[PDB]
């Protein structure tokens, strides 16, 4: 057949490029961080009205003060995830501190190209890691199975990630509130979602330097939803 | 984990103003027999450098070998091997001692103890020891063996802190290191008469003698030593 | 066509094209400038954005207080020969006492990268590298490709455009490598060098990326408002 | 050494001593003997020093995984069976560790248990481990109820480390009181011995044979 | 640990493991059962060197419940002791062996015979009628010796096992805490509170 | 070794060998999961091609893998043994170490994690197996019901249908299972566990096996006669 | 039989101040009864404002030492140029020293530094890892000889006010870095006194916000 | 201590005309402690017969590992293994464990099949063949056994006469060994018959 | 390199089938037909050498019916070779299985191990699978007597009767018309060797063409005798059931 190391004739790596198809057909996930904290929220996309979806888990604690949101191939994020959390608690026994969100990002982005013929396969999955450290404070990245990770202020994966990042490129800004930031994903998890979104098809989760990594209930999630609704309405 | 078997004894060395003196005996030792008499236990490293070994012999020339596979190996691919990016006594010293205490780790040593004597890039004088338990120490004035506990005080007595190295003539230097070979020769069981001395000097550069020999010895008095006490005749 | 399946075939007219599309990626990467005089060597680098909202991708990377380099095509890659950069240049000091040469710096780049293109399974590293150092000969400039061709020169630029920078520090050469004993006019070379390679953008100060070593200078990266003085 | 701790109506009390000594040569008074593993578990320090800070600080890091992983509060029972297999694969080589895996969940309420380098894990209701161990054993064993309030457990394991102290040449320094409740552990100071002696005399009227 | 006494009665076998944990100096604890249940009629007493003893046991435990999930089925006492005896001959030539004795009580439901195996750490299985490890045959073997028959009742079973205990009691120079005795026949395990 | 990559991403993203893979679960026979209010009930298929069988002795289809978690499946036969004995040996395992038996959760987890290793590891290729995996975590009595597939995801689901025809059921249960007041007692839920077979399996007769499992590691195997009842009952009920 | 182990005698000190931190360490090194070197530095300046030193046998002294430099080295590149604190140097070394459990680093070693809160702090190691922040700490051959020193003339343990008669502690009133010099050198003039391996020079380092800093001094050479 | 005297017994083989026999004590102990009266030493294999003293565990597992073997013999063979095989058998087998051995003293006894012969053969713990036309003695009272086989053994004795001659020869052996006894039992073995005898001996 | 001339032994078509399987299959359906026929009082096996010569010395000779322990034995359809593979496997299984629980191994567990060994060969190694199919039949005391068969996917099921190799579709009908629960051995016996009889590709079965072999309890008392049948023994029972 061909190598799975193989480069194309325009320089590219055939099976990474390959697996950012994959990473499109994926659910939509969206991270917009602000200096109140990161955001991150997902669409769940379940398959069928018979599956439980607040067993659908597109939303990860890596530590304390790292959070993780995947898209594309979800089953592959697992060994990533569970990595990434052994990374950060390895780090604080050698050091008795919190690891920096990039050096984590950059211990997961290691794991990416260890492919060939190591893994068989680079990672079917993207992921956007927002966490808080001490020095760099709020941050929010972009994992790739290429091995690249970009920082980014705000930044959408997924099926609607096009769509998304230009309505991301209009609305973000430099003093947006967290609670601007929860209202802004949501509104544009609605617009790219083929179902109509509510409190069991998407999720949300912050990362505030008080109080950590927290996923949102379902029904803080649904007040949410309500609110974005009515400011919609108001104008 | 072994025993030394062919043996060198003390290597004496000092600082002087321009550089650094270095010596040891052409002796290989075998226990008690004094077996071996033509054994050279200086071995220059190019032109800035020379490295005096005790202890075991086989383990010596397994370091020389080194040391000479180390100059080969600088030389390839480095046009300015023998300008710039010629060997130091520092980076020749760092290796020996990393290799000396890597030895002794695994439980295997190498049975000696090194100094390494020479003169750097910008004159400086370097003069520093490694053993076989991989410990390191500088000083104005290294020895090995028997040479601590006798060369060392009658050196120390030339050159007793570092501000005494300026006001340190080579030929006083070598006058001290001489005199300290007569009196390791006096003293040490395990000595030779036949010694080797070398000298690198920042402006002379390296002045390596064979063939040395320990003179002006006192031994007359032992005609008038009679008995162990009451004995008169 | 048919030989380019896999780095171990050579073609009919004796060509490793999976070399030549590992050098593919470097003309896609973004441009990056090196040059030097007797005194320093200057590393500047043009960093690229994915859009207004992301940051901008590092391309300088520090291997020791008196050498780095940096990076065009996969940064992976760059990390992966400057983390092995760092090993040797650290191996140097801890077992010699030794600060690595950058000529033996090359030579060592050199074969990591050649064994990557004559084994089965592998492949080449999709990445140049221009590395700069002072050590006990000088400043030095070196441009590193993943064929294996490490090449020192006076100034030099790999990426996209590089051509532009390149034929602009042809012209100044008898000008720049007299600027001893002055990092800031040095730097403002390169900057005005890797400005022959922009076309459309400008720039700007989380744009431009400067690293800088000499004769008592560690390697240091300026970046953020420590680049607005040469904009 | 003295390191005690006990289970009662109102969860658990640890106590240790403070003093380290190399042959008689009392090489620190202000040493921790209660390894602080999470906000929930505690460990005492007996034996080797290095053994029991390492182990127990890399306890915590297990622990972290297992709750990120399982979404959920590890059990002490698991707690201290991680503790005890790992150190029974090192079981010959020379860990020296007499330690009491210490906290209080839901499922199991306030738990104690003795893990120890030869392999040993006992869960139990009241443990002493240390050079005066049997010191504080007797304070503890004729004193100890189930229904003892927190304030009066707390002076208990005080006063059972004091008794230690007194008698055991390798024992003193200082007390260090700890309280483990199901929402976390309750640090309750460092109680310098000297000074503790002198007050408890007078106000027990203990330690008669001691002039004050 | 201790004493472990094992006695195979006519319908049952009864295990009796003393209570005493002593490290050096001090009695850490009174209360400890020196046993696991290997499958619903098979119970494993054991005594031996700390921390292999437990280890050891948790092990054949996992392994028997293992097989008896795999298969659907109870392996008979004498296929479990066999196993077990295994584990300890291969134990014997490893790097660190394996420093505890058994004693295996089963019920087997085929046969319907209570069955009492004695294996020690080097892998020496028997079976026996009555058994024990360490010095508590040398106190109590003569009694059971004497007083034994093939065909007692449990409850005959138990009242010769206090006479062996009292023995112990008496002659013992260590302080074991008493015992806790426990009961393998056909309708299980069960454990016996007051003893 | 054999370090042949053979799951790999092809131009449009996609790993064709695990989607082959679920091509060999959609042959495989049906298997429903339907979880009421205090069991599950674990429904699965046996094609009637194959008679002159021996039920005794062939593998049943639903496997315990502890005393309170069972796991049925579709797809390749063969593949779904070595699933089943993994489990069951991390469930004695996780027993060992952590004192207390896998919740249905982490025994999906790790199933499904052992699916996913083969989608990218060297010279293998993935499980041709999907599984249902139901269960009681311990000291608890809510139903688990669990999905996983070859790609390595899973899933909780209040009932949920794998294999041939599993469109069908799926359609049935879609618009049969009310997740307000699911199957209240274990008829009810046998009853719509049965019902959805009806619909795709041809004769109620040997061809479906019924296993129900309730807290407290309570885990029974209908019988013949006993299906055969709901199998009456429902046909009697449909004439109308 | 080899013996891979040896003693270079010597005699360190750490001690922390409020905004402050000294780490002492004579400068002799010695075998038996011979002396190796009058000076050989034993305190190491490590970067971001951690001092270091790993008394006992030199070879694995030097060892450890270099290890942590390259740990500080190699904590930048990692991290993007963050500064290891004092905290985390102190952990690290904790497993540099575990690591080598069944082999140990025969050393006694001692960091000092600032912790975060700008603080002085010290740290206090045995061989195999087991570690401590404290207030006062001296290693080596005569650490017997100035640690109750330390307590009565530091801690002011013993010492209570007059009058009082036993019922009033003397104050624990805060010592500036002059006050903790002249207590590290009488140290060092006493130890010498009846140490035969103490001696020659006494070299400090001096931690503070503003950098490390040095100071020399002679000590009896006999 | 000493492995091959922790659980003490003893087993001997003896020739006779047209026949074998072997036979063994019943006795396993634990030094002083007598644990077991049905002990038994004696296996085989087919019509190939093996004792085995020494150390118990050893002595089961290597019983264990004989049967394992034999029986793979015989599948691939399609025939049962004949003394002289197995012997050649036991002492590869023994040797294997060089520097880490059974500690047994293992005795073979039996008819070759198809010759008719008999043939008895001897082991020490490492596998070295004592092949001996009279007999072979094995175990704690080992001198005791060559003392009273030396005597009382004559050749071609009737398998009637020779179970008096091995029984005799054991019996007063063990009872002048603190580690045999507790019973005995004898194997008479002939071409295609083989007789089983307990004996009744003191229980001291 | 290498890559270039991997047949992929272990993958799925596009409908989810394993190819090398598939075509495993394919192979054993042109080797001799066995058949397994479970009774109550006994197990039957009949198996048809292929296509033999006058000058094959039919006593020595073994290709079809193998025995892996006193308790049970197989029947092969296909490669030869292959089959010894497996069955000297199985034989180690099943001692290993003695050796540690002191009991003979339960027929099932023996036919799960070697179903797994195949299994094995289908997902990992990159080694074409063992073109081999086997029958089971066997005996132990918690099932009784005992009818397996597995195939080269690994995949085993239990059978009462059951046929491999070459007009398994014919074979299979005919016994599943003239078989009872109720059947004793000798019964099975006529049964099997007049389906051979039927299915046959040669002008007639005669004993020179066949291996037989019966798992019987009519051994003296409670225990289990295997009986491979002798050239002269098939003889005589090819004229007792009328078949010759
Ligand atoms: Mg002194
Ligand atoms: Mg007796």
């Amino acid at each position: 057949d061909r190598g799975v190391s193989t480069f194309s004739p325009e320089g590219r790596l055939f099976q990474v490029e390959y697996s950012l198809e994959a990473i499109k057909l994926g659910s939509t996930a969206i991270g917009i961080a602000t200096k109140e904290g990161v955001v991150l929220g997902v669409e769940k996309r379940a398959t069928s009205p018979l599956l439980e979806s607040d067993s659908i888990e597109k939303i990860v604690e890596i530590d304390r003060h790292i959070g993780c949101a995947m898209s594309g191939l979800t089953a592959d994020a697992r060994s990533m995830i569970e990595h990434a959390r052994t990374a950060a608690v390895t780090h604080n026994l050698y050091y008795d501190e919190d690891i920096n969100v990039e050096s984590l990002t950059q211990s997961v982005c290691d794991l990416a190209l260890r492919f060939g013929e190591l893994m068989s396969r680079p990672f079917g999955v993207a992921l956007l890691i927002a966490g808080h450290d001490a020095d760099d404070g709020y941050q929010l990245f972009h994992a790739e199975p290429s091995g690249t990770f970009y920082r980014y202020n705000a930044k959408a994966i997924g099926s609607g990630s096009e769509g998304a990042q230009a309505e991301l490129l209009n609305e973000w800004h430099s003093s947006l509130t967290l609670k601007e930031a929860e209202l802004l994903v949501l509104k544009i998890l609605k617009q790219v979602m083929e179902e109509k979104l509510d409190e069991n098809n998407a999720q949300l989760s912050c990362i505030t330097k008080q109080d950590g990594f927290k996923i949102y209930d379902n029904e803080k999630t649904a007040e949410l939803i309500k609110e974005l609704k009515e400011k919609e309405a108001a104008e | 984990t072994q025993q030394p078997i062919v043996t060198g004894t003390s290597v004496i060395s000092m600082k002087y103003d321009n550089g650094v003196i270095i010596a040891a005996d052409n002796l290989g030792s075998y226990g008690s027999l004094l077996r071996f008499n033509g054994v050279e236990r200086l071995i220059p490293v190019g032109d800035n450098t020379v490295v005096g070994i005790s202890g075991d012999i086989s383990d010596m020339q397994h370091i020389e070998r080194l040391l000479k596979d180390l100059v080969t190996e600088n030389a390839y691919d480095n046009p300015l091997a023998d300008a710039e990016e010629a060997l130091e006594p520092s980076y020749i010293f760092e290796y020996l001692a990393t290799v000396m205490y890597q030895r002794r780790s695994k439980m295997n040593p190498l049975w000696n103890a090194i100094i390494v004597a020479g003169v750097q890039s910008n004159g400086d004088q370097f003069l520093r020891y490694v053993n076989l338990l991989g410990v390191t120490y500088s000083s104005p004035t290294l020895a090995t063996g028997f040479g601590a506990h006798m060369a060392n005080p009658l050196l120390r007595k030339v050159v007793d802190r570092e501000s005494d190295i300026p006001k340190t003539t080579v030929q006083v230097a070598e006058e001290a290191i001489v005199n300290a070979m007569r009196v390791l020769y006096y003293r040490d069981a395990r000595s030779s008469r036949n010694f080797s001395l070398a000298i690198i000097d920042k402006n002379t550069g390296l002045t390596f003698k064979k063939n040395l020999q320990v003179e002006n010895m006192k031994w007359d008095f032992a005609k008038d030593i009679k008995g162990y006490g009451t004995q008169k005749i | 066509n048919n030989y380019d399946g896999d780095t171990v075939t050579f073609s009919p007219t004796g060509r490793l094209f999976q070399v030549e599309y590992a050098l593919e990626a470097i003309k896609q990467g973004s441009v990056t400038v090196g040059l030097r005089s007797n005194t320093h060597a200057v590393l500047v680098a043009l960093k690229r954005n994915a859009d207004e909202l992301s940051s901008y991708q590092k391309k300088i990377i520090k291997c020791d207080e008196h050498m780095g380099l940096s990076l065009a095509g996969l940064a992976p890659d760059a990390r992966v020969l400057s983390n092995y950069l760092r090993q040797q240049c650290n191996y140097s000091s801890l077992v010699f006492n030794r600060k690595l040469a950058v000529e033996r710096a090359g030579h060592l780049l050199c074969d990591k990268a050649q064994k990557n293109t004559q084994s089965y399974g592998g492949r080449p590293y999709g990445v140049g590298l221009l590395i700069i150092g002072y050590d006990k000969s000088g400043a030095h400039l070196l441009e590193f490709q993943p064929s294996g061709n490490v090449t020192e020169l006076y100034g030099t630029a790999i990426g996209a455009r590089s051509q532009g920078a390149k034929t602009y520090l042809e012209r100044t050469l008898d000008t720049f490598i007299k600027i001893d004993g002055n990092p800031d006019e040095l730097i403002k070379a390169g900057v005005e060098a890797i400005s022959q390679s922009l076309r459309d953008e400008s720039l700007t100060v989380d744009n431009l990326s400067i690293a800088i070593v000499g004769k008592d200078t560690p390697f240091t990266i300026y970046d953020g408002e420590a680049v607005a003085k040469y904009i | 050494t003295t390191t005690l701790a006990f289970r009662f109506q109102g969860g658990i009390i640890v106590a240790v001593d403070s003093r380290a000594t190399a042959g008689n040569w009392v090489a620190s008074q202000t040493v921790k003997k209660v390894i602080e593993i999470n906000p929930f578990l505690l460990g005492t320090m007996a034996g080797g020093a290095a053994d029991c800070q390492f182990w127990e600080t890399w306890l915590g890091s297990q622990f972290r995984l297992h709750e990120l992983r399982e979404k959920e509060r590890i059990s002490v029972a698991a707690a201290s069976k991680i503790l005890s297999n790992l150190v029974y694969q090192y079981k010959g080589a020379g860990l020296s560790m007499g330690t009491m895996i210490c906290g209080y969940t839901r499922k199991e309420g306030p738990t104690i248990y003795y893990v120890d380098s030869d392999g040993t894990r006992l869960k139990g209701d009241i443990f002493c481990v240390g050079s005066g161990q049997t010191f504080a054993y007797g304070v503890l064993d004729s004193n100890y109820k189930w229904d003892l309030s927190v304030e009066d457990a707390l002076y208990l394991g005080k006063r059972s480390i004091l008794a230690a102290a007194h008698r055991d040449a390798y024992s003193g320094g200082s007390v260090n009181l700890y309280h483990v409740t199901e929402d976390g552990w309750i640090y309750h100071g460092n109680h310098d011995v000297g000074e503790l002696f002198w007050k408890v005399k007078e106000e027990e009227g203990s330690f008669n044979n001691v002039i004050g | 640990m201790d004493i472990i006494l094992g006695i195979r009665v006519q319908d049952s076998v009864i295990l009796a493991s003393s209570k005493a944990v002593t490290r050096g100096i001090s009695v850490l604890k009174d209360s400890d059962d020196k046993t696991r249940q290997l499958s619903p009629h098979t119970l494993m007493s054991f005594a031996g060197e700390a921390g292999d003893t437990v280890q050891f046991a948790e092990y054949i435990q996992a392994n028997i419940q293992l097989y008896s999930i795999r298969e659907d089925y109870e392996l008979s006492p004498q296929a479990v002791s066999s196993f077990v005896r295994q584990e300890l001959a291969k134990s014997i030539r490893s790097r660190r062996p394996y420093q505890v004795n058994v004693l295996i009580g089963g019920y087997d439901k085929k046969k319907n015979k209570p069955e009492l195996y004695q294996i020690d750490y080097l892998g020496t299985k028997v079976e026996l009628p009555y058994g024990a490890h360490g010095y508590s045959g040398f106190y109590t073997f003569s009694l059971l010796d004497h007083h034994y028959r093939p065909d007692m009742t449990t409850e005959e079973g138990l009242d010769l096992l206090k006479l062996c205990v009292q023995e112990l009691e008496k002659r013992m120079p260590m302080d074991f805490k008493g015992v806790i005795v426990k009961i393998v026949d056909k309708d299980g395990i069960r454990q016996v509170d007051d003893f | 070794g054999y370090d042949r990559a053979l799951s790999i991403f092809s131009p449009d993203g996609h790993i064709f060998q695990v989607e082959y893979a679920l091509e060999a679960v959609k042959r495989g026979t049906c298997a429903v999961g339907v979880k009421g209010k205090n069991c599950v009930v674990l429904g699965c298929e046996r094609r009637s091609t194959l008679k002159l069988q021996d039920t005794r002795i062939t593998p049943s289809k639903v496997s315990k893998i502890d005393s309170h978690v069972v796991l049925s499946f579709s797809g390749l036969n063969a593949d779904s043994r070595i699933l089943i004995e993994k489990a069951r040996v991390e469930a004695q395992s996780h027993r060992l170490t952590l004192e207390d038996p896998v919740t249905v959760e982490y025994l999906t987890r790790y199933v499904a994690g052992v699916q996913q290793r083969y989608t990218q590891s060297g010279g293998v290729r993935p499980f041709g197996v999907s599984t249902l995996i139901a269960g009681f975590d311990p000291r608890d009595d809510e139903p688990k019901l669990y999905q996983t597939e070859p790609s390595g995801i899973y899933s909780s689901w209040s009932a949920q249908t794998i294999g041939r025809n599993s469109k069908t059921v799926r359609e049935f249960l879609e618009k049969n299972y009310d997740r307000k007041e699911p199957p209240a007692t274990v008829e009810e839920c046998v009853k719509l566990t049965v019902r959805s077979l009806l619909e795709v399996v041809q004769t109620g007769a040997k061809n479906i096996e019924i296993t129900v499992v309730k807290p407290d590691s309570d885990i029974v195997a209908l019988s013949s006669e006993e299906i055969n009842q709901y199998v009456t009952q429902i046909e009697q009920e449909k004439q109308e | 039989q080899f013996n891979p182990y040896g003693d270079n005698g010597g005699t360190i000190l750490g001690i922390a101040g409020e905004d402050f931190a000294v780490l002492a360490g004579d400068t002799r090194n010695i075998t038996d009864y011979s002396i190796n070197s009058r000076y050989e530095p034993k305190v190491f300046d490590c970067g971001d404002n951690i001092v270091m030193s790993a008394n006992g046998f030199a070879a694995d002294g030097d060892a450890l030492v270099k290890r942590f430099k390259n740990s500080v080295k190699w904590y930048h590149f990692d991290h993007n140029d963050k500064k290891l604190s004092i905290n985390s140097a102190a952990r690290n070394i904790q497993h540099l020293l575990y690591g080598k459990r069944f082999f140990p680093y025969y050393v006694h070693t001692i960091i000092a530094g600032l912790d975060e809160d700008g603080k002085g702090a010290v740290y206090s190691f045995d061989p195999v890892g087991s570690y401590e922040r404290e207030q006062c700490r001296a290693g080596g051959a005569a650490a017997s000889l100035i640690m109750p020193f330390l307590d009565n003339q530091v801690n002011f343990k013993n010492q209570y006010e007059p009058g009082t008669n036993g019922k009033v502690k003397k104050p624990l009133k805060y010592l500036s870095v002059e006050e903790v010099i002249k207590l590290v050198r009488d140290s060092f003039t006493s130890a010498t006194e009846r140490h035969i391996q103490v001696g020659d020079g006494l070299e400090i380092l001096i931690v503070t916000k503003d950098g490390v800093r040095k100071e020399f001094y002679e000590l009896k050479r006999d | 201590s000493d492995p091959s005297s922790i659980n003490g017994g003893i087993v001997v083989a003896m020739t006779g005309k047209d026949c074998v026999a072997i036979a063994c004590d019943l006795r396993l102990g634990s030094q002083s402690l007598g644990v077991s009266n049905k002990f038994e030493k004696i296996f085989h294999y087919g019509h190939v017969f093996l004792g085995i003293t020494g150390l118990a565990t050893d002595v089961t597992t290597l019983n264990e590992m004989f049967r394992y073997k034999t029986n793979l013999y015989k599948l691939k063979e399609e025939r049962a293994i004949e003394p002289e095989t197995f012997t050649q058998l036991v002492s590869s087998s023994l040797y294997e464990r060089r520097f880490g051995p059974y500690f047994v003293g293992p005795v073979v006894a039996g008819i070759n099949s198809k010759s008719g012969k008999p043939f008895i053969a001897g082991f020490d713990l490492i596998g070295c063949i004592d092949e001996a036309k009279d007999f072979i003695v094995s175990g704690t009272a080992s001198d005791q056994l060559f003392g009273m086989c030396e005597s009382l053994y004559e050749p071609n004795l009737e398998p009637e006469d020779l179970f008096e001659t091995i029984s005799q020869a054991l019996l007063n052996a063990a009872d002048r060994d603190a580690l045999s006894g507790w019973g005995a039992v004898v194997y008479i073995i002939k071409k295609d018959e083989v007789v089983k005898r307990y004996l009744k001996m003191r229980q001291d | 390199g290498s890559r270039r001339y991997d047949s992929r032994t272990t993958i799925f078509s596009p409908e989810g089938r394993l190819y090398q399987v598939e075509y495993a299959l394919e192979s054993i359906s042109h080797a001799g037909t066995a058949i397994g026929i479970m009774a109550s009082d006994g197990i039957v096996l009949a198996a048809e050498r292929k296509v033999t010569s006058t000058l094959l010395e039919q006593d020595t000779s073994t290709e079809k019916l193998y025995k892996l322990n006193d308790k049970i034995a197989v029947a092969v359809a296909g490669l030869t070779a292959d089959a010894e593979i497996l069955i000297n496997t199985a034989r180690i299984h099943a001692q290993n299985y003695l050796k540690t629980y002191n009991e003979d191994i339960p027929v099932e567990i023996l036919v799960r191990r070697l179903s797994d060994i195949k299994q094995g060969y289908t997902q990992h190694g990159g080694l074409r699978p063992f073109g081999v199919s086997f029958i089971y039949a066997g005996y132990d005391d918690r099932y009784g007597y005992q009818l397996y068969t597995s195939n080269p996917s690994g995949n085993y099921t239990g059978w009462k009767a059951i046929s491999v190799g070459a007009n398994t579709s014919a074979a299979q009908t005919l016994l599943q018309m003239d078989y009872k629960d109720d059947m004793k051995v000798d019964d099975a016996i006529e049964l099997a060797l007049k389906t051979l009889s039927k299915t046959t590709d040669s002008s007639a079965l005669t004993y020179d063409r066949l291996e037989f072999a019966t798992i019987r309890k009519g051994a003296n008392d409670g225990e289990v005798y295997q009986k491979i049948f002798k050239p002269q023994e098939i003889k005589d029972i090819l004229v007792k059931t009328g078949i010759t």
